[PDB]
């Protein structure tokens, strides 16, 4: 499947997604971003089955728009997280399920924290220090467990990041043509321009 | 499980195990199976446990409505159709096989309904998985013009044998006796032959055993 | 007539519907057609009515299916809606039943979906009278529709304004038109004759006059414009 | 693969005098990865707790609505909902969806505020009642946790060696699941307080 | 299951045995096989105990209807009544009904409802699992317009022979007899036909 | 205004349409009484047929709607009719559905509650009719029970409906006054129907004929009208008393 | 058929007002005098218990104070049984926002819901408005504390003190008199209390006629005290328009 | 006490009646008349229709509907109202013989619809029908003639009449009834009908008629329904114009 | 088809609803009934009006039965009390009973009726009912209540009240012979007086209908074994009963 890995820092939240999406056997693009920014301070990463990731992910987009719009107010990310846990929910038991799975990160402004939630297409969500979904975890989730600290800076995550895609890039059959890292903070949300 | 109803000259009882089995596991060692459909109108259940329930749950208050809505007192025949009209329109897949037993101003009633909707009548029935060894000890016991202790006795017994011969059912055995002109009496626990031997061991652990990382109070005003 | 005259849903104390024959006085505003038939053929003569002199003469003739149509005198649209219908219900029996639709079997029907307005609450009665020809397996006909249900079927008649002058020569000329077998041209001149006859201060022009034929050997066919230049 | 048996966790339930316990471990995990240690299973409404084990997105969703159905029981009765009451109401809430069930293992514990009374029971996943004094269990390691309490329980015990015995159980149960374990808690209910305790177990 | 019923000078005689079997198990000994849908109309049944049962149930609710609207119903329209509801509804029922009337304008009648909903009317008719064997043996021995005694040893022998040689049918042989007197019932023992 | 057209309340707080519905009833200027025997229950109500052209075996206003209850009806015959429907169709659900003849009272309080639904919704107009069920239930014996279109229903010892209904109300009520009993205390229904014609004839002060009467029996598990030679036999039964 | 007998209640009038709209405004005007005031540290409501008896029973008996939640509840002004349904309805939207997003429902979120409601009722169905007036006194983490008023009409508005109900103008301009904006809870109590008994068209205040709450803080934590019966005769008795 | 009760239908006035029902019935006495005549072993209609002009073809926009193969029905008023009637009478009769196989019996008929007709005076959104339906068969238990009123009122006669010569058509049916108590012939029951519609034909005898006859028989139409033409219609009709002067 | 979609009950220029207080007038116009709550019981109490002697006064109860625990009396239109005690036992079930096991209180009980009458009052196409209920239950967490319910939909508590043409004088008697140290017989008393005083006709056993909510009657529970369930504490009082308080009186 596709690379989708977070992490939450004391300062920011950093998610990186793979930019390859291959139909067939043909990698048919190599600059994808799988990320939706649902608010200023709130990104949301998907992956999953084809179609339905970009609706389902652009469908929860206008919803958090239209809740801001209305309210004139930012939805804390917890909030956030149970409403797509909510939608996954209902969409598992409907005729057709959406099998998207999803990382949201976010910075709290009426705490100042940084919260990552990570939820899969059954609507189970999980508030983690780092979270990664699908064949990612296997690897990710030793050197986390292993390096992470909970004081860490910007760019120990990033380098932790970094360690981590060579990891994968290294022992992975997938060649997901690298990721795209995106970090969100106080200043909202910002990708990486080489990673 | 193991339920049995036997009809006497006066009435009608009925008659069950305690041991509900989550697989191969005894989940209630004491798990009393006899439901009250009216205050003179019992049944046994058997199979999907909930849908037993939920079934008699659902005819027990309609049948309570409706004898407040005729201001008479409920008819087992009643409940028959009701309980056969609910299981057949679902073709079985409400997974409840029941011994209604009962008494109003026609007289005392005892039939079996099915889960896919079928009913029988009879003197002596048997449900269950050990169904077989009550139906053949109340093939070899039973006669016409049972007494009140009589039919007890030989429904105790036919529940004693699908104890003891058959796995699905064990513990205890309770009983609800139905007569023409008393209350029924609902016998809880009316045998009591497989009570538990003292262990040989109290496995009080000594304060301080676990290792404890953070304790706290929770509020719950 | 005062406080009977709110719905289709009210008798009178006369046993009248107001409404429908409103909708009846709706129908004798409506310009005059007139039909007329033999044993060979039917005719269905019409004068469209121009609102001003640069409006068009709007067509009030519909053919239904390959063997019967009808001539329309009111509001249009229920003109239109009424031989939608029948036109279903030609196709219909052609399709199903491989059997062309009796022009008796076409009326009844009519009749009961001009009746289902009159009795339920809400609605209207039709604002238009039909005159339908049809040549089926029993020959020709001729059915006079109105919209209160009742549906006639006769050997010539018209309605719409001064149609009591067509009908009335129609009448005296029974046994002249009855017997045109084997001749359309000359049923039409009736026609013409007949409509001419039932005209104040107006002359039939090429624009003005609408003819439909039936019969055997013959489908059902419209003749407008330089069509009728022969007849004027 | 079983939908039961994708997230694992235990919760185990038991009785002694004037008191109960409720412990559950904190284990969530998509099959052998886990992926989190910060899973509690036990909630609680008012004076009434509920374990949960299973399908996680179930439990979760369990926990949210039994939460909203005490909150409006709580305004229309102005009380506190008892066991017994959220007992049937979760009896029937689950029998609600017979032929499209929620993959979970409810336990209901508590004491009954007017009789003082120890109560628990549970349920499976279309609502019937196991309304035993002794203990319930629930969980992938439901053997393991109905040995370890028909083993060690014995009734009329203080809340101190309820909760030892309930510890050990639960910590006994977890170690021989695979699917279990990555932590534990411990709630032990008196008439008037609540203590809740984390334990130390192995992190495998 | 053998189920049969025979039109005589007198009415008609329908017969059944009383054994109700889950696989191998004799489930019920003692079951009524014929069922009434109305005064002089009764009703053998085979197949799912659960649908024959129902099907009587509202055959029996319709028949009520139409006496309390339009007086008693002839045979025929019980026929059509059960004819019907198994047609109609034969994607979810296994049934087989032998429907037999006794009124006074047509003497007595005999029809039946094989699966799939279709009826045949017929002087006598059997069916049900037994009814195999003894095909031929009432194709050699019935004979029409019948004495009440010699129908009710007619079918006697039949169901006698059909419970011997096919184990889904046993128990004890009833018999209902619709007649002009009304109706009267008839129970047959083991020891009775197992010595024929 | 318009609180006299629907099922609403007038500013005195009078349903008008029901009082409608109620002089509606006596529209057919037909008298019924009904009276309860030891094992039996009788009614008698007034048959008029004034146009010879009409068939006199198709007019009546008793009904046959189950096989133990009967029921006569004070009215108009076109809602008459639609009540006997309706309550042959309820009668039958109930057995189907409950496995037991439906009881006379629970039929009465069944038809009570659609005529109260008429009360108080508005798309719907009471029926003008007035019913009288009779039947000897299992579990209470004989059994009078009247419904009116104001949804109202109650058991009667013996009752009585239509103009002169007043009339043949304080008879009966004199005479279970001097019996001071609840019953006509005689075991043959033939004498119990005698006894009813007989009041009957008392209370409207005129004679009737075997084609100015019909008579509904109801006795156990069996409701039947006598045929016009009964009747005949009946009034000649009654000729000859004192 | 039934034409005749619509009222139309939904019907602009040749000015441009709806006639049930104010026509249940009418009838609150001769409803109970509910009064809400906002005091830096907290939100108090009361209100006037229309009904006198001596036998009526007041302990178990709460006409005019609601909870709507745990942290916002409601003075009403009208039909009790219309009311009742909008708050058991506004209830089920607030447990389903919290069902949702895990949060508490904010104030105004839910007083437009209902506001939005009552004007569906005045705008499509051809059915009768509620003829209830709503005081809402809630706290949210984002504006804090939040008194809002709503009407039939289906319109909603926030104010700092506010009064509906009977005699809605002298109650109004008495508050003006003596409100101010640096006041707390214990003086809001005092003038919301003067404010009842000199709008009341009973003989004299007393607790069996009137209830009272207050939203405060008492801890980072906001508490809804409902008085009861004896706290009402105590805060009487206090403030001096009653006796021991 | 009160005013315009007659403006909405099912709506009772303070003596008990309801008027837009009694409109509807003064709208089938403004028709034409109809007839029927019960025989010994079937039923005999009979209607007159208007030669309103001589352009209308003779012998068509017949007037009498068969329901099932034994039922014949003839109505006064509104002749739309009449074949709506008809229509839901053959679907009833429809109903009836695919549930019971039996043709539908006439008292059921009869019933179905009167119950169709009443439940048109029980909601002021359905006009009452304008129409009154003289109607019957042969069925197992023998011959019957039913005649339905717009109020849903139905009954069983002897011999029915409705339309502007009804009393006329009535009061010469009494004659019948006075004079042939064993019973008339088919045959002649038709020629009796054929000479009733001349008879009453004198209260509109503004403009001229034609006789339109239908029978269902056990002997003379094996209990079917058929329209009498051809002979047997002109021996009927020359009886009626001889009987006439 | 229905077209009565409109409310029937709107709002007049003066501030009230027109058919909410022409009910209310019916119910003025109803025979009056009554109710007393007590320290162990609640009392209700209504007379019997027979239009003829010739109909049993045992076929038309003004109680009813709701729950074991909670029963109800009314004043105005009978066939509408009937269908409201319909709906209020079907209610007790499909919406308490069937969910929690257990029957309802008092009070939701009595606010499920109000529901009720509330929207008979709103919805569409429907009148109010023209009765008033006095509802008298027991449960477990708020002891005995009574209560009373009008036509608007509202819905208040009483110590003791009554409803009908005798209204405001029973009322007015009751006021002075009420204290909360009174036991359940004393109110039984209490109710007869007050009854009596409203009555013009024969009043006897046979002539007034009462019922209370006392204690929990084991025997009428028509089963035995289970020490859990208890008794129903409704109770309607024999003709005999009441002709035996009404000699001692
Ligand atoms: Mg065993
Ligand atoms: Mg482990």
């Amino acid at each position: 499947m596709d690379i989708i890995l977070g992490i939450r820092v004391q300062d920011s939240v950093i998610l990186a997604s793979s930019k390859a999406v291959t139909r067939g056997i043909s990698v048919l693009k190599d600059s994808d971003d799988k990320t939706r920014q649902l608010s200023p301070h709130t990104l949301m990463s998907f992956a999953g089955e084809a179609g339905d990731t970009v609706q389902f992910a652009e469908y929860i987009q206008a919803n958090i728009q239209l809740y801001s719009i209305r309210e004139d107010y930012e939805l804390s990310p917890q909030a956030v997280s149970s409403f797509v846990r909510q939608e996954l929910a209902k969409s598992i038991r409907s005729r057709r399920p959406y099998q998207v799975n999803v990382l949201i990160g976010g910075y709290d402004k009426k705490k100042n924290k940084p919260e990552l939630y990570q939820i899969d297409y059954l609507g189970t969500k999980v508030e983690l220090p780092y979270g990664a979904h699908g064949y990612s975890g296997f690897y990710t989730f030793s050197l986390l467990d292993h390096h992470y600290r909970p004081d860490m800076t910007t760019e120990e995550g990033l380098d932790l990041l970094k360690l981590c895609v060579q990891e994968l890039e290294k022992r992975m059959p997938m060649d997901f043509k690298g990721v795209i890292v995106k970090i969100v903070d106080k200043d909202g949300i910002r990708q990486v321009d080489d990673f | 499980t193991t339920i049995v109803g036997v009809k006497f000259n006066n009435g009608v009882v009925i008659a069950a195990d305690t041991r509900s089995t989550q697989g191969p596991i005894v989940a209630d060692k004491n798990c009393a199976k006899l439901h009250r459909i009216s205050p003179k109108i019992w049944c046994a259940g058997a199979g999907t446990a909930a849908d037993t329930e939920a079934v008699t749950q659902l005819i027990g208050s309609n049948i309570e409505l409706h004898s407040l809505y005729t201001s008479r007192e409920p008819r087992v025949v009643s409940a028959l159709q009701m309980l056969k009209q609910h299981l057949f329109k679902y073709q079985g897949h409400i997974g409840a096989y029941l011994i209604v037993a009962g008494v109003d101003p026609t007289g005392s009633h005892l039939f079996s309904i099915h889960a896919h909707g079928s009913t029988d009548v009879g003197y002596y029935l048997s449900l269950g998985s050990g169904s077989l060894a009550a139906m053949a000890v109340l093939e070899s016991h039973w006669k016409q013009d049972l007494t009140k202790e009589e039919a007890i006795k030989l429904a105790s017994d036919a529940i004693q044998a699908g104890i003891w011969n058959d796995l699905g059912s064990g513990s205890n055995v309770d009983v609800c006796v139905m007569e023409i002109g008393k209350d029924a009496e609902y016998l809880r626990n009316y045998l009591t032959p497989n009570v538990r031997e003292e262990k040989q061991k109290s496995y009080k652990f000594p304060r301080g055993t676990t290792a404890v990382l953070k304790e706290s109070i929770v509020n719950i005003c | 007539r005062n406080n009977y005259d709110g719905d289709t849903v009210t008798f009178s104390p006369t046993g009248r519907l107001f409404q429908v024959e409103y909708a009846l006085e709706a129908i004798k505003q409506g310009s005059v057609t007139v039909g007329l038939r033999s044993n060979t053929h039917a005719v269905l003569v019409a004068l469209k009515r121009n609102a001003d002199e640069l409006s068009s003469y709007q067509k009030k003739i519909i053919k239904c299916d390959e063997h019967m149509g009808l001539s329309l005198a009111g509001l249009a649209p229920d003109a239109r809606v009424l031989s939608n219908y029948l036109r279903q219900q030609c196709n219909y029996s052609s399709l199903v039943f491989n059997r062309k639709l009796a022009v008796e079997r076409a009326g009844h029907l009519l009749c009961d979906k001009a009746q289902k307005n009159t009795q339920s609450y809400g609605g209207r009665p039709y604002g238009v009278g039909l005159l339908i020809i049809g040549y089926d397996k029993s020959g020709a006909h001729l059915l006079e529709f109105q919209p209160s249900g009742n549906v006639t079927e006769l050997y010539g008649t018209a309605i719409g304004a001064r149609s009591q002058g067509a009908k009335t020569y129609l009448e005296r000329t029974l046994d002249t038109f009855i017997k045109i077998d084997g001749n359309p041209d000359e049923l039409i001149k009736a026609g013409v004759e007949a409509i001419s006859q039932s005209l104040r201060d107006e002359s039939l022009t090429v624009d003005n006059l609408s003819i439909a034929i039936v019969g055997k050997d013959t489908p059902f066919t419209i003749y407008d414009g330089e069509a009728v230049a022969k007849y004027i | 693969s079983d939908p039961s048996s994708i997230n694992g966790g235990i919760v185990v339930a038991m009785t002694g005098k004037d008191c109960v316990a409720i412990a559950c471990d904190l284990r969530l995990g998509s099959q052998s990865l886990g992926v989190s240690n910060k899973f509690e299973k036990i909630f609680h409404y008012g004076h009434v707790f509920l374990g949960i084990t299973g399908l996680a997105t179930d439990v979760t969703t369990l926990n949210e609505m039994f939460r909203y159905k005490t909150n409006l029981y709580k305004l229309k009765e102005e009380r506190a909902i008892e066991p017994e009451t959220f007992t049937q109401l979760v009896s029937s809430s689950l029998y609600e969806r017979r032929f499209g069930p929620y993959f979970v293992g409810p336990v209901v514990a508590g004491i009954n505020s007017k009789s003082g009374k120890p109560f628990i029971a549970g349920f499976d996943l279309i609502g019937c009642i196991d309304e035993a004094k002794d203990f319930i269990v629930s969980g992938t390691a439901s053997d393991q946790l109905f040995g370890m309490c028909e083993s060690l329980y014995e009734p009329n015990l203080e809340p101190e060696d309820l909760f030892e015995t309930i510890s050990q159980a639960l910590l006994n149960a977890a170690d021989r699941d695979a699917l279990s374990g990555w932590g534990a808690v411990v709630y032990i209910i008196k008439k008037d307080e609540v203590v809740k305790r984390y334990l130390k177990m192995r992190q495998d | 299951t053998s189920i049969m019923a025979v039109t005589f000078k007198d009415g008609v005689i329908l017969g059944a045995d009383s054994r109700t079997t889950t696989g191998a198990y004799i489930a019920n000994r003692v079951t009524d096989k014929l069922t009434r849908v109305h005064d002089k109309i009764w009703c053998c049944r085979s197949g799912s105990a659960a649908d024959t049962q129902a099907i009587a149930d509202i055959v029996q609710y319709h028949l009520e209807l139409y006496t309390s609207q339009y007086g008693t119903p002839s045979t025929e329209t019980a026929a059509s009544v059960f004819k019907e509801l198994c047609y109609e509804n034969k994607d979810n029922l296994t049934a087989g009904i032998i429907v037999a009337g006794y009124d006074d304008k047509n003497k007595g009648e005999v029809y039946t409802i094989p699966l799939g909903g279709s009826v045949h009317k017929l002087p006598y008719a059997i069916a049900g699992s037994g009814s195999t064997f003894i095909y031929g043996y009432c194709d050699k021995n019935f004979r029409e317009n019948m004495s009440k005694e010699e129908t009710v040893d007619f079918i006697k022998h039949s169901l006698s022979q059909a419970i011997k040689w096919d184990g889904s049918s046993g128990g004890v042989i009833r018999m209902v007899v619709l007649t002009a007197a009304g109706v009267e019932r008839l129970i047959f023992y083991p020891d009775e036909y197992e010595q024929l | 205004g318009y609180d006299r057209h629907i099922t609403i309340f007038s500013p005195e707080g009078r349903l008008y349409q029901v009082e409608y519905a109620f002089k509606a009833t006596n529209q057919t200027n037909i008298n019924s009484l009904a009276v309860r025997g030891k094992d039996c229950t009788v009614v008698i109500s007034q048959k008029k047929v004034p146009d010879k052209l009409l068939d006199p075996t198709t007019v009546s206003y008793i009904f046959c709607i189950s096989r133990t209850i009967g029921m006569v009806v004070n009215g108009p015959i076109p809602d008459a009719r639609n009540a006997a429907l309706r309550a042959k169709a309820e009668a039958a659900e109930f057995r189907y559905k409950y496995g037991y003849d439906m009881p006379c009272d629970v039929l009465a309080k069944r038809m009570a509650n659609l005529s109260q639904i008429y009360t108080q919704r508005a798309y719907m107009r009471p029926l003008g009719v007035i019913l009288t069920f009779v039947s000897v239930d299992e579990e209470l014996g004989p059994s009078i029970y009247k419904t009116d279109p104001a949804g109202y229903y109650v058991g009667y010892k013996a009752t009585a409906t239509g103009p002169k209904q007043q009339e043949i109300t304080t008879n009966l009520e004199n005479h279970f006054k001097k019996s001071k009993i609840d019953h006509i205390n005689e075991e043959s229904w033939e004498k119990v129907v005698e006894f009813a014609i007989t009041h009957m004839i008392d209370a409207l002060g005129t004679e009737f004929s075997k084609n100015d009467l019909e008579v509904g029996v109801a006795t156990k598990d069996k409701f039947f009208t006598l045929s016009a030679e009964n009747i005949e036999e009946r009034l000649v039964a009654i000729a000859e008393q004192d | 058929g039934s034409r005749r007998y619509d009222s139309r209640t939904t019907i602009f009038s040749p000015e441009g007002r709806l006639y049930q709209v104010e026509y249940a405004l009418e009838s609150i005007s001769h409803a109970g005098t509910a009064i809400g005031i906002m005091a830096s540290d907290g939100i108090v409501l009361a209100a006037e218990r229309k009904v006198t008896s001596t036998l009526l029973e007041q302990d178990t008996s709460t006409e005019k104070l609601y909870k709507l939640n745990d942290k916002i509840a409601v003075a009403v002004a009208g039909l009790t049984a219309d009311a009742e349904i909008l708050i058991n309805t506004a209830r089920i939207h607030a447990q389903n926002y919290l069902k949702t997003y895990n949060e508490d429902i904010p104030v105004e979120i839910l007083v437009r819901r209902l506001s939005d409601i009552k004007q569906g009722y005045t705008q499509h169905g051809g059915l009768r408005p509620f003829g209830v007036s709503f005081i809402y006194a809630g706290y949210d983490d984002r504006y804090g504390y939040q008194l809002y008023t709503s009407n039939p009409s289906g319109n909603y508005t926030g104010w700092k003190a506010i009064s509906v109900g009977a005699n809605t103008s002298a109650a109004q301009t008495l508050l003006q008199m003596d409100y101010k904006d640096d006041m707390k809870v214990d003086d809001a109590i005092e003038l919301a209390l003067k404010t009842l008994s000199k709008t009341t068209d009973s003989s004299a205040l007393t607790y069996d006629r009137l209830e009272f709450a207050t939203i405060r803080k008492g801890d980072g934590e906001v508490y809804q005290k409902i008085f009861k019966p004896q706290e009402i005769k105590d805060i009487l008795v206090k403030t001096g328009i009653t006796k021991k | 006490i009160g005013t315009g009760y007659d403006l909405s239908n099912s709506v009772f006035s303070p003596d008990g009646r309801n008027f837009q029902v009694e409109y509807a019935v003064k709208a089938v006495e403004n028709g034409t008349t109809s007839i029927g005549i019960k025989c010994n072993d079937g039923v005999v209609f009979a209607v007159e229709k208007l030669i309103t002009s001589k352009l209308l073809v003779p012998q068509k926009n017949v007037k009498i509907q068969v329901v099932d193969r034994h039922i014949g029905c003839v109505y006064s008023g509104l002749i739309p109202d009449g074949r709506h009637l008809v229509n839901r009478g053959r679907e009833e009769a429809a109903s009836f013989k695919k549930l019971y196989k039996t043709p539908i019996p006439i008292p059921a008929f009869a019933d179905r619809l009167g119950q169709y007709v009443q439940a048109h005076t029980l909601y002021n959104s359905v006009r009452p029908f304008g129409v009154s339906t003289i109607f019957g068969g042969v069925d197992k238990n023998g011959a019957h003639l039913y005649m339905l009123e717009p109020s849903g009122s139905y009954w069983g006669y002897k011999g029915a009449a409705t339309g502007k010569g009804r009393q006329s058509a009535k009061a010469e049916l009494e004659k019948l009834v006075d004079h042939h108590p064993e019973g008339l012939s088919a045959r002649e029951a038709v020629k009796q009908a054929a000479k009733i519609i001349y008879l009453a034909h004198e209260d509109n005898k503004e403009k001229d008629f034609e006789l339109e006859i239908s029978w269902c028989s056990l002997s003379e139409t094996n209990g079917l329904h058929k329209f009498v033409k051809g002979d047997l219609l002109q021996e009927a009709i020359d009886f009626a114009q001889k009987e006439i002067n | 088809t229905d077209r009565y979609s409109f409310s029937l009950t709107t709002f007049s220029p003066s501030g009230k609803l027109g058919q909410i207080d022409y009910a209310l007038t019916a119910v003025k116009q109803g025979v009056t009934s009554l109710g007393i709550k007590a320290t162990n019981g609640v009392v209700i109490a209504t007379e019997k009006k027979s239009s003829s002697p010739l109909a049993m006064s045992e076929t038309l109860s003004k109680v009813s039965l709701l729950t074991p625990d909670i029963g109800a009396v009314y004043s105005g239109m009978g066939p509408d009390y009937r269908v409201l005690v319909d709906k209020s036992r079907k209610v007790a079930h499909t919406s308490y009973k069937r969910i929690y096991g257990e029957y309802p209180p008092t009070k939701l009980l009595v606010s499920e009726v109000a529901k009720i009458m509330q929207e008979a009052t709103q919805s569409g196409g429907v009148r109010p009912f023209g009765v008033s209920l006095l509802i008298a239950g027991h449960d477990e967490f708020n002891g005995f209540s009574l209560y009373q319910v009008d036509p608007s939909g509202s819905y208040f508590p009483w110590k003791a009240t009554a409803i009908g043409k005798g209204s405001v004088a029973a009322k007015t008697f009751l006021e002075k012979r009420w204290n909360d140290e009174l036991e359940l017989e004393d109110a039984i008393h209490i109710a007869l007086l007050t009854l009596k005083e409203s009555v013009e006709g024969e009043f006897n056993g046979d002539t007034i209908e009462l019922a209370i909510i006392g204690d929990e009657n084991p025997d009428l529970l028509g089963y035995t074994g289970i020490p859990t369930d208890k008794g129903p504490r409704f109770r309607k009082l024999t003709s005999q009963e009441i002709n035996d308080r009404l000699e001692a009186l």
